[PDB]
């Protein structure tokens, strides 16, 4: 299934290359060496509420 | 918003708000970067010269987050019609850049194919605005937000008296009082995934508000995503 068994364990956009799993992230973030989170690289990263 | 809840302390910081000469609110916008505004197209039939203020959450008090922002650029769809209403969207693009701070942040612009299969695939998402609490009430001086699920598409085709087209999405009750309204128009319909909201409508229209057997026409966004890159790069 992949993506398509719980967005294939990514956090935020999945693609299926090679047949295989491939994460990515919106602008704002990088992906993590696990290859499946994505970290914000600011203080307010987009779709993210502020609770501060 | 019909129903719906106020927006708690830097729970919607992607909502924008249109306002006009007498610096009253007519229309709201969505952020997607500290220069750029998502809104409906009909909203620039709504006011002469407007502006855009962030960060508002009580249209009353001199909170002290809120930031006014000129229009350096107007991005509307050239498909727009009122007489179909389809292509209701536009970008706006401002003069001076947005600082996020509490209460101001963009929401995300997520993946055409991405988005269709996992996040309007959810049961909700969510719409928020200082738009009219009741069909005839005023517009609200308080940000509202309200959990709207998703409407199939067929459902919604029979239940709406115009043509619901590719570029329109429809979110609501059919019987429950919950709903957009007017003064919401241009707002953000956002979907989150773990954490994380993304834009995915745009509010536009509907036959009243909160009728029975009637739901909210929204701007679909992930059939604009490259209209949308095409306009950021102004
Ligand atoms: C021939 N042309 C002019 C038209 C047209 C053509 C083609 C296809 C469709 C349409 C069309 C365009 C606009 C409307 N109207 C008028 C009434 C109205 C009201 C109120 F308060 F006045 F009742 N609120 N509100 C509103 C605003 C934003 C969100 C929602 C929502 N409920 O999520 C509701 C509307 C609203 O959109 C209805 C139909």
């Amino acid at each position: 299934k992949l993506c398509s068994l719980d967005n294939g364990d990514c956090d935020q956009f999945c693609h299926e290359e090679q047949n295989s799993v491939v994460c990515s992230c919106a602008r704002g973030y990088t992906l993590a060496d696990n290859g499946k989170a994505c970290i914000p690289t600011g203080p307010y990263p987009c779709g993210k509420q502020t609770l501060e | 918003i019909v129903g719906g809840q106020e927006c708690k302390d830097g729970e919607c910081p992607w909502q924008a708000l249109l306002i006009n000469e007498e610096n009253e609110g007519f229309c709201g916008g969505t952020i997607l970067s500290e220069f750029y505004i998502l809104t409906a197209a009909h909203c620039l039939y709504q006011a002469k010269r407007f502006k855009v203020r962030v960060g508002d959450r009580n249209t009353e008090q001199e909170e002290g987050g809120e930031a006014v922002h000129e229009v350096e650029v107007v991005i509307k769809h050239n498909r727009f019609t009122k007489e179909t209403y389809d292509f209701d969207i536009a970008v706006l693009r401002l003069k001076t850049p947005i600082t996020f701070r509490m209460n101001v942040a963009p929401a995300c612009l997520p993946e055409r194919d991405w988005a269709e299969s996992t996040l309007m695939t959810q049961k909700t998402g969510i719409v928020s605005g200082f738009g009219r609490t009741h069909e005839k009430g005023r517009q609200s001086t308080r940000l509202k937000m309200l959990e709207v699920p998703y409407v199939d598409r067929n459902s919604c085709k029979l239940s709406s008296s115009f043509i619901i087209t590719q570029n329109m999405f429809c979110a609501g009750y059919d019987t429950k009082q919950e709903d957009a309204c007017q003064g919401d128009s241009g707002g953000p319909h956002v979907t989150r995934f773990k954490d994380t909201y993304f834009v995915t409508g745009i509010v536009s229209w509907g036959e009243g508000c909160a009728r029975k057997g009637k739901y909210g026409i929204y701007t679909k966004v992930t059939a604009f995503l490259k209209w949308i890159d095409r306009s950021m790069k102004t």
